[PDB]
Order: structure tokens, then C-alpha cells, then sequence
């Protein structure tokens, strides 16, 4: 009652909740009434006249097993009415992102929603009603007085009462550390155990007075202190292996609660993969709905399950040392990386593949990694880590000096770990001088999709290649492979294709199109190689020589 | 009180996620917003808004203090264009010897928002490691960076610069955003007399005031299409020269080339040297003369954004070009970089991309559209490492590499 409420409007032009009531037994009736009851005695809900038009369904269901009837409101049609609200988190804690600590005290807050008031104006919207057996009296009617258990605006609500409780003692405390993640309030301070124990009391005591209440005669169990799924110890953390469900038929509710999971540990685990499991669950329908899942759901669901069943350690932040970034090539567009302050106690060890794309090289490849742990070290620490990079200091000079885009990488170190990157082939700024000059061309014929790839050169040397089911783009690239394999050491090669232009000077090591990935392999065995371009159909010749031979 | 201002049709509030902040940014904000919410500037706000703008700092030429910038750009294209105010844009700021620009965001804080606005500039400060939530405020009073606060504080620009504008009249002064641009053909000596008692003016007449960004438009050099001059040319250049015009033809269509063409006849070696005939030397002496004279009447169209491409030319150097329609051209130019001998590509284009858009705003009232030659991902983790202006104009990125590169030197 303390608390003061939040004004919640539902969404403009929109109207509250009418659904209908499902008949339901007299068995589940005599158990909601019974539940209801004790429910408005506590104050959490007020028995309605027939005024309120307003109606959500509800529902009863026992426990397995372990039997009793518990009261489930649906409030599906309301949450879609209610307006939206700043969502405190979906930002997760890392766990070497913590301080070391002298003393831990980790309080569950998790009902403390249902010591929530609700605002006045908006109670009327949350009316349910339990139907009379034998229809033969008017239903009960009901309305929440406080934040409703999977109502949208709950859990924000919830977040917010608390923050606002804890700022006056955070206030006099400045030493104690409190962070909130759900149903979990993490308590720390270099204080002995005797004086910490006693703060705990304090701010047990202060929570009380708003009407919020920790669970009592209880303390957990000794060290380590669980905190939203972290195993924190003195001066280490752990992760205990996860277990993922292992079943025959999953359904939305199920798959939306691995997703979760998954979520969650993707930030602690190397590897986890979410997205194939998630590009289906929109039409929703949780606790009945079965989605069968697909072959590539089922591959990356063993995979996860694999990399989730070692368990992680790690240490915590010491802000009087630097951070440092250590990154491996491993092959197959992907990479590994540890983050550390002292050799060997790692904070944090990752993995990162390479992003969709035709073509691609290692140097874009690592200069991504860095910026994505960069930015990851930013949100957990607060600042940028020091790298050591398999790549020399040379090969990033040359690269970046010369790329068409511009490009950055933070200060950073070599580190000899093999295999390093580097950059395969350099085309030449010039023409070369006593080399052949291979003037090439290519072309199609969309309807019969025939074509013809050649080159002539100014020795007189010439080709020309019949080719089927090819396009224009295929057969300008396939005249570059040509010429690369027909010459020497040393070559210039004319072309008036402009998309071959645009792949070679994004400069790829590798790439989905095989044709492409020949040109490569060719490149990477030349000397010198230096590539021109001319517009195409302007009486330049050798281009004008060669495109007609290709054509027709 | 509070000039009613409301979102466009249809649109509702800004919803943009806040981007992780260094630690030492993060410190700044605090202090920053724990005065001015003593100062009844901002409040804090509960879970009811779910609006959201992003909020970082900067640190300004000289300064050693950090001052807060809001994002607003989502906010301000949702927000009502002004007519009903709009500021007008003086064509003979461009044309002036010197111009200075003042920083007098500060006084926006002076005039209260519309109560029901206010919900629209919410902003939140992050925590570390996510572990508190973020601190929520929104504004009381007109925010620095919001289109609208120069709209509605121009009547009171306006009387407080009317003693100034009297005994000055031909001093063209030009607000925009947060900026006050002040030009005059006054010698720099008076001329900084002028803004120090411009700006002596406004300490009087109600924190980075007495900092000034002087700019010297009247010698802002252009960029024309020149062609080489050689005495021996080789098949090599001849191709370069044919590819350029071929594509200068685009833009002056009285551009030839068949005479050109018609020196490559044959299947020459790249290198082999090519005398050039009277017909050839003809043809280029016409283009030549042709690419001197200016694009065939091309003129600024307010109701089209403008739109800025920019490229690398290696050894700190950059071309860019602004135009609305695709080879129709208002402006280009290049940059001699602070630092030819220096190692961040990023912070270069960064300073590049502040430069053409305070260009911008002289000469047309408003910012461009960036086209940028960078992988999203680098620039979006970087930028705001180097910025120093108050504003921040739309970008998008290049991922093919453009072949007017070398046709832009």
C-alpha cells in the first residue's frame, strides 16, 4: 500500500479485455473459489459488481504429482491492449564483470511483484470471473488490486518499485554493492562477515517496511553464492554444465523457453547458436502448440547441447590492470579469442564466425572480431582491451593504406601464433613492362544461355571458349581465369567488365563461387599481376577485337 | 509557458536503443545530469514511458569538459515540421570572408517544453555490465539538438540580436541547431571584436560559449575535371583518359571520344608509347576546353535532400562530391588531411564527414545525406570517438568499391 503506483494507460484507441469465460468443473470452480478467497482476504484481488464489462479467462490447474490447484490467468488479450514500457533489461550481467568482494549475500525478490499496488484506474481491465456450477447463480467476479502474475507490465513495473526502494539505503551504504537481475538481488561489500550479516538485516528490515518480503529462515547454503545461474566464489566464478531438455515433440512454450536458455548462455559458452531454432515461434500459442523442429534446428540443437554440457570458469575484474584480447585463427571463417588481465586466468573466452557473404578474406574477418570483442569488452568492463593479433605489422600497414574503405583497428601487438593472416596477392599500381598484355572479354546469350570466353594478347596469342548454361557476368570472369592460366609470371589484363572489377578490388581470399575461388588461386601464384579497366563498345580494340569474337 | 508542438501524423515517439558507453563517458553524464536535474532542466521518469533517444559526450576542440549530446536524429524527422517556426536560410552567408560559429545551445535551456512532449525525449545512462538498470530522465525545457528548440526560441534570438543587427547591418547571422553562424568582410582583428561583443551580448542578455570555430568560406577552393598533359602518351593512358571522359560524357554531353578510341587500333602492349594524331590532339583540345566551363545550370532544390559521397585517395587524402541528382553536381572537393603520415582512416573520414556538413549548412541551411566508403560495424563502433559537433547528419554505407575514384583526383 506504501508503494506508490505507476499510471498505465492501454494502447491508444483500443478498448479493454471482453473474452469469454470457458466452463470449467466443479472440481476446478471449488478450488478457484477457495484460492479467491484467500487471495482478496491478502488484498491482492476485490470481488466486482456486474457494472465491469471488462473479461480475461481464467483457469485452474494442479501441480504434477506433487497436487494442488493453482489459479492461471490468461491475460493474452489484455497484454495486447496494454500500452508498452521501458524494458529494464535484456542487457545480462557477465559474471567477470563483478568486482571481488569480501562477503556475498545473494536475496530472491521473485513474488515481490505481488506486493505490487496496481494503478486504481487500470484494475478494472484486469476483471476475471468464475463460472457457477450449474449455471444456476451469477458468476464471481473478481479484479486485481496488485501487478498480475503475466501481465505485460508487470515485470517493468515490479523492476521499478524496487530500484526506487533500494536508492535511500544505496544512499547510506555507498560501499555495498546491490545489483538486481529478476528474482535475484545481489548483495556485496568488503565488510567482515559479522558486519555484513547485520547490513542484510538492515535492508531486510527496509524492504519489510514497503511490503516486500524476502524469504526467511533461510540463507541458501554455504559458498559458492548463486547468483541469476553463476556459482560465485572468492575469488573465482563458475557456470555448472547447462542441461538442456531431451525430448519427442516440442512445442512454443518449450522452444521459446531454450531460446531463452540459450540467450543466456551465449555470452558465457563458445559457440552457441540460437538462430536456426529461432526463425520459427511467431504464431505462438505456449503450453499447447507443436512445432516440429527442422533438420538444421535439430544439428545446431545437438551442437549446443554438446558445447553445454563443459562446465566455464573464469576470474573477476581487477581495475587496477589492463584488459588484453588474444585472437586465433581456427579455420572455417572462424575464431577464437580469450580475454585476460593476468596470462593464463582468463575472464573470458569466446568465438566468432564469420559473418554471411559471397567473398570475404582473413584481414576483414579479424578486423570484425576486434570490433565485436571491442564492443563487448565496452558493455562488461567499460573500456577497450589491448590486443594481440596473429597478423604482422607490416601486412595491417599495407593493407589498410591501400583498401578502397577506410579502416581502423585499436592499439594492439603481434603475436606469433600460427596460423597468421596475411594478404595473398597484390595487384600492381602500374602496367608492367615486358609483360603480355591479355585483352579480355566474355558474353552470353540469355536465351540459349551458349556463351564464349576469350583473350587476345599483343604477341599475338588468342583464345576462345565455348561455354553452356553461363551468363554475361560468368563468362567476363571466366575470360580473366583464362587469361591468368595462359600466362606467365608476369601479366596486364584489359577488361571492360565492371562487376569482375568490383569482386577483385574487394580483394576476397576466398569465396562461395568456385569460379571466383580459381581466379583466386591463380592470382595467388603470380608475380605481377596488373588489371585495367575500358569502357566497354568504344572502338578501343583488343577489347573491340575480343568482344567480337565472343559474341555472336 | 510552452508553444504547442506535436509528432507527425501518425508517428508515434522515438524507440532507438542506447549504445554501450565507455566508463569514463558514462562518469561524465552522471555529473552532467545530476546538475541539471537540480537545475530543473530534466526529470526522471518511470517505466511508463517506453520512449527512448541515445545519449553519448564529447569533448570540443580545446575544452577538457565534457558536454552531453542527444541523438535526436529519429526524434527530430518524427517531429512536425514548423509552420503554423521555420528558419530561414541567408544565401549571403557563403559569400562572406569570415564566418565564426557559436555554440548557444545553452540558452535553449532557458525556455520550458510542452508538457506534453516531454514523454518523446526520453533518454537513458547506461550502467556497466548491465548491472543497474539505466538511469531514465526527460526534458523540462528545449533540449540542445532538437530541430525544434532553435524554431521556438527564434523570437527571443531575435530580440536578443536586434541592438546588434542595428549597429551591424550587414553581419549575416544564421542559426542552426545549436550553432550560431556570425560572417562579415570585417579584417579578422574587428571581426573578432564583433563576435566577442556579440557574445559579451548574450552573457548580458540572460558552458561553451567563449569557445569559437572560425571558417573562411570565400576561399573555399572547388574541384573541376582537369585531363593530363603529356608529351608521350602510352596505350595505358590513353585508356585511363577515354575511361574519364567516357565518363565526364555523363555530365557534359559534349564530350568525344572516337577520335581517342581510334588510337588504340590494334592489340598493343600496355606500355608501348603512341603518337598522338592531329585529330586526337583536336578532340582532346575540345574536351578540355569543354570540362572548364561549369555543369549546364545546375541549381539547389530545397525540397530534395542533399546527398554526399565521399572516397579514399590514399595518403590521407579524400574527394567528395554533393549533388541531388546523380551527376548534376552542386559542389566537390578534396581534403589535405591534418596528417598525411597518419594511422587512423576512421577518425579521418570522421573529421572529413564534420567538415563537409558544416560546409553544408553555410552554403544550404541544412545537412546531407552520407553516402560513407566503410564497413558499418567499423564506423558504428568508432565515430563517436571523434566527433566534436553538436549536430550529426544520416549516413549510409558503400560496400562496392566505386570506380570514379580515380576519375575524382
Amino acid at each position: 500500500s506504501p508503494i506508490e503506483t505507476v499510471p498505465v494507460k492501454l494502447k491508444p484507441g483500443m478498448d479493454g479485455p471482453k473474452v469469454k469465460q470457458w466452463p470449467l468443473t466443479e472440481e476446478k470452480i471449488k478450488a478457484l473459489v477457495e484460492i479467491c478467497t484467500e487471495m482478496e482476504k491478502e488484498g491482492k484481488i476485490s470481488k466486482i459488481g456486474p457494472e465491469n464489462p471488462y473479461n480475461t479467462p481464467v483457469f485452474a490447474i494442479k501441480k504434477k504429482d506433487s497436487t494442488k490447484w493453482r489459479k492461471l490467468v490468461d491475460f493474452r488479450e489484455l497484454n495486447k491492449r496494454t500500452q508498452d514500457f521501458w524494458e529494464v533489461q535484456l542487457g545480462i550481467p557477465h559474471p567477470a564483470g563483478l568486482k571481488k568482494k569480501k562477503s556475498v549475500t545473494v536475496l530472491d525478490v521473485g513474488d515481490a511483484y505481488f506486493s505490487v499496488p496496481l494503478d486504481e484506474d487500470f484494475r478494472k481491465y484486469t476483471a476475471f470471473t468464475i463460472p457457477s456450477i450449474n449455471n444456476e447463480t451469477p458468476g464471481i467476479r473478481y479484479q486485481y488490486n496488485v501487478l498480475p502474475q503475466g501481465w505485460k507490465g508487470s515485470p517493468a513495473i515490479s523492476q521499478s518499485s524496487m530500484t526506487k526502494i533500494l536508492e535511500p539505503f544505496k544512499k547510506q551504504n555507498p560501499d555495498i554493492v546491490i545489483y538486481q537481475y529478476m528474482d535475484d538481488l545481489y548483495v556485496g561489500s568488503d565488510l567482515e562477515i559479522g558486519q555484513h550479516r547485520t547490513k542484510i538485516e538492515e535492508l531486510r528490515q527496509h524492504l519489510l517496511r514497503w511490503g516486500l518480503t524476502t524469504p526467511d529462515k533461510k540463507h541458501q547454503k554455504e559458498p559458492p553464492f548463486l547468483w541469476m545461474g553463476y556459482e560465485l566464489h572468492p575469488d573465482k566464478w563458475t557456470v555448472q554444465p547447462i542441461v538442456l531438455p531431451e525430448k519427442d515433440s516440442w512445442t512454443v512454450n518449450d522452444i521459446q523457453k531454450l531460446v531463452g536458455k540459450l540467450n543466456w548462455a551465449s555470452q558465457i559458452y563458445p559457440g552457441i547458436k540460437v538462430r536456426q531454432l529461432s526463425k520459427l515461434l511467431r504464431g505462438t500459442k505456449a503450453l499447447t502448440e507443436v512445432i516440429p523442429l527442422t533438420e538444421e534446428a535439430e544439428l545446431e540443437l545437438a551442437e549446443n547441447r554438446e558445447i553445454l554440457k563443459e562446465p566455464v570458469h573464469g576470474v573477476y575484474y581487477d581495475p587496477s590492470k589492463d584488459l588484453i584480447a588474444e585472437i586465433q585463427k581456427q579455420g572455417q571463417g572462424q575464431w577464437t579469442y580469450q580475454i585476460y588481465q593476468e596470462p593464463f586466468k582468463n575472464l573470458k573466452t569466446g568465438k566468432y564466425a564469420r559473418m554471411r557473404g559471397a567473398h570475404t578474406n582473413d584481414v576483414k574477418q579479424l578486423t570484425e572480431a576486434v570490433q565485436k570483442i571491442t564492443t563487448e569488452s565496452i558493455v562488461i568492463w567499460g573500456k577497450t582491451p589491448k590486443f594481440k593479433l596473429p597478423i604482422q605489422k607490416e601486412t595491417w600497414e599495407t593493407w589498410w593504406t591501400e583498401y578502397w574503405q577506410a579502416t581502423w583497428i585499436p592499439e594492439w601487438e603481434f603475436v606469433n601464433t600460427p596460423p597468421l593472416v596475411k594478404l595473398w596477392y597484390q595487384l600492381e599500381k602500374e602496367p608492367i613492362v615486358g609483360a603480355e598484355t591479355f585483352y579480355v572479354d566474355g558474353a552470353a546469350n540469355r536465351e540459349t544461355k551458349l556463351g564464349k570466353a576469350g583473350y587476345v594478347t599483343n604477341k599475338g596469342r588468342q583464345k576462345v571458349v565455348p561455354l553452356t548454361n553461363t551468363t554475361n557476368q560468368k563468362t567476363e570472369l571466366q575470360a580473366i581465369y583464362l587469361a591468368l592460366q595462359d600466362s606467365g609470371l608476369e601479366v596486364n589484363i584489359v577488361t571492360d567488365s565492371q562487376y569482375a572489377l568490383g569482386i577483385i578490388q574487394a580483394q576476397p581470399d576466398k569465396s562461395e563461387s568456385e569460379l571466383v575461388n580459381q581466379i583466386i588461386e591463380q592470382l595467388i601464384k603470380k608475380e605481377k599481376v596488373y588489371l585495367a579497366w575500358v569502357p566497354a563498345h568504344k572502338g578501343i580494340g583488343g577489347n573491340e577485337q575480343v568482344d567480337k569474337l565472343v559474341s555472336a | 509557458e510552452t508553444v504547442p508542438v506535436k509528432l507527425k501524423p501518425g508517428m508515434d515517439g522515438p524507440k532507438v536503443k542506447q549504445w554501450p558507453l565507455t566508463e569514463e563517458k558514462i562518469k561524465a553524464l552522471v555529473e552532467i545530469c545530476t546538475e541539471m536535474e537540480k537545475e530543473g532542466k530534466i526529470s526522471k521518469i518511470g517505466p511508463e514511458n517506453p520512449y527512448n533517444t541515445p545519449v553519448f559526450a564529447i569533448k570540443k576542440k580545446d575544452s577538457t569538459k565534457w558536454r552531453k549530446l542527444v541523438d535526436f536524429r529519429e526524434l527530430n524527422k518524427r517531429t512536425q515540421d514548423f509552420w503554423e517556426l521555420g528558419i530561414p536560410h541567408p544565401a549571403g552567408l557563403k559569400k562572406k570572408k569570415s564566418v565564426t560559429v557559436l555554440d548557444v545551445g545553452d540558452a535553449y535551456f532557458s525556455v520550458p517544453l510542452d508538457e506534453d512532449f516531454r514523454k518523446y525525449t526520453a533518454f537513458t545512462i547506461p550502467s556497466i555490465n548491465n548491472e543497474t538498470p539505466g538511469i531514465r530522465y526527460q526534458y523540462n525545457v528545449l533540449p540542445q539538438g532538437w530541430k525544434g528548440s532553435p524554431a521556438i526560441f527564434q523570437s527571443s534570438m531575435t530580440k536578443i540580436l536586434e541592438p546588434f543587427k542595428k549597429q551591424n547591418p550587414d553581419i549575416v547571422i544564421y542559426q542552426y541547431m545549436d550553432d550560431l553562424y556570425v560572417g562579415s568582410d570585417l579584417e579578422i582583428g574587428q571581426h573578432r571584436t564583433k563576435i566577442e561583443e556579440l557574445r559579451q551580448h548574450l552573457l548580458r542578455w540572460g558552458p561553451f560559449l567563449w569557445m569559437g570555430y572560425e571558417l573562411h568560406p570565400d576561399k573555399w577552393t572547388v574541384q573541376p575535371i582537369v585531363l593530363p598533359e603529356k608529351d608521350s602518351w602510352t596505350v595505358n593512358d590513353i585508356q585511363k583518359l577515354v575511361g574519364k571522359l567516357n565518363w565526364a560524357s555523363q555530365i557534359y554531353p559534349g564530350i568525344k571520344v572516337r577520335q581517342l578510341s581510334k588510337l588504340l587500333r590494334g592489340t598493343k602492349a600496355l606500355t608501348e608509347v603512341i603518337p598522338l594524331t592531329e585529330e586526337a590532339e583536336l578532340e582532346l583540345a575540345e574536351n578540355r576546353e569543354i570540362l572548364k566551363e561549369p555543369v549546364h545550370g545546375v541549381y539547389y532544390d530545397p525540397s530534395k535532400d542533399l546527398i554526399a559521397e565521399i572516397q579514399k585517395q590514399g595518403q590521407g587524402q579524400w574527394t567528395y562530391q554533393i549533388y541531388q541528382e546523380p551527376f548534376k553536381n552542386l559542389k566537390t572537393g578534396k581534403y589535405a588531411r591534418m596528417r598525411g603520415a597518419h594511422t587512423n582512416d576512421v577518425k579521418q573520414l570522421t573529421e572529413a564527414v564534420q567538415k563537409i556538413t558544416t560546409e553544408s549548412i553555410v552554403i544550404w541551411g541544412k545537412t546531407p545525406k552520407f553516402k560513407l566508403p566503410i564497413q558499418k560495424e567499423t564506423w558504428e563502433t568508432w565515430w563517436t570517438e571523434y566527433w566534436q559537433a553538436t549536430w550529426i547528419p544520416e549516413w549510409e554505407f558503400v560496400n562496392t568499391p566505386p570506380l570514379v575514384k580515380l576519375w575524382y583526383q
